[PDB]
């Protein structure tokens, strides 16, 4: 199905994208994450219909703490505010 | 950076097929590279299987990321020199990357 | 080095916390390709004349990556998640699951 | 086109050869290389059909030295030896 969402992009973006938008037939996105070197970043960008549940549920504890939200209305994406999921204390998990 | 495609001539004298290919002198191949991070946008042209295989990798980094690899190509034709020496017009699938994405 | 080939991955839902949207299956055999594409690349690597044009490439100029090991046939899967509505839908994924690897 | 030709191999049989052998529709091969510290290994197998000229022609000056040769009998890979390049 033909794309029918514009988004806003910010590291994300592909590389013939205007003004830092993209279009999409699934969801917009922004994530926020530590690299690794433990500095934290923001970014956003389109995210195709295929396997977006998968991403935009993400894991809930990858090697690098993060947080993506998802939405699907235009430029969606500049209202969402994600916040770094709570640290664990203790040498295990 | 992030997978993407890019410039690449083949000459064909760089690579000394310059003796069986008459022509051309050589071409515009391109090539895929670059990250495949979480997430993969839609311009990655992605597989379920891949978005899965990011996501597992990173939860277990002995899982390797997807790979950014030409997710389209198209043809060329070259005249070329045979086994039979003759010089026949042949021609190449699958010779030039159109476009690149994570797999 | 060993060369590209298909690897054994099980994906378990309820190990990446997939267990909550997801009804069933509990996980599945998703499996993954990894390994060198060497000069030549041999019948069974399924190839393309570029990934074969490239392997040249690279060994004259280095700074040409090689050719991957991707998957070169995939095959779907059913399964039974949840709707925003907290109603379980089915649908068939496709490309889920790894049948085949090669050089591209 | 289906396989038809049966070769010999060895550091680039399928996992699935049959006593160290693989079929085709292209080409049987074998090819030397040295690598920098001197020695040199042998190596053989099956080349698909499409991208083998590529292949089965001999470039100049890569990274190092290698030699590979090609045919099309049954198991006639096992009759090559190629040579390094002076």
């Amino acid at each position: 199905t033909l794309p029918f969402l514009k988004c806003y992009c910010s590291g994300h973006c592909p590389d013939d994208a205007i003004n830092n938008t993209c279009i999409t037939n699934g969801h917009c996105f922004a994530i926020i994450e530590e690299d690794d070197q433990g500095e934290t970043t923001l970014a956003s960008g389109c995210m195709k219909y295929e396997g977006s549940d998968f991403q935009c549920r993400d894991t809930p504890i990858p090697h690098q703490r993060r947080s993506i939200e998802c939405c699907r209305t235009n430029l969606c994406n500049q209202y969402l505010q994600p916040t770094l999921p709570p640290v664990v204390i203790g040498p295990f998990f | 950076s992030s997978c993407k495609r890019h410039p690449l001539y083949v000459d064909f004298s760089d690579v000394g097929w310059n003796d069986w290919i008459v022509a051309p002198p050589g071409y515009h191949a391109f090539y895929c590279h670059g990250e495949c991070p979480f997430p993969l946008a839609d311009h990655l042209n992605s597989t379920n299987h891949a978005i899965v295989q990011t996501l597992v990798n990173s939860v277990n980094s002995k899982i390797p990321k997807a790979c950014c690899v030409p997710t389209e190509l198209s043809a060329i034709s070259m005249l070329y020199l045979d086994e039979n020496e003759k010089v026949v017009l042949k021609n190449y699938q699958d010779m030039v990357v159109e476009g690149c994405g994570c797999r």
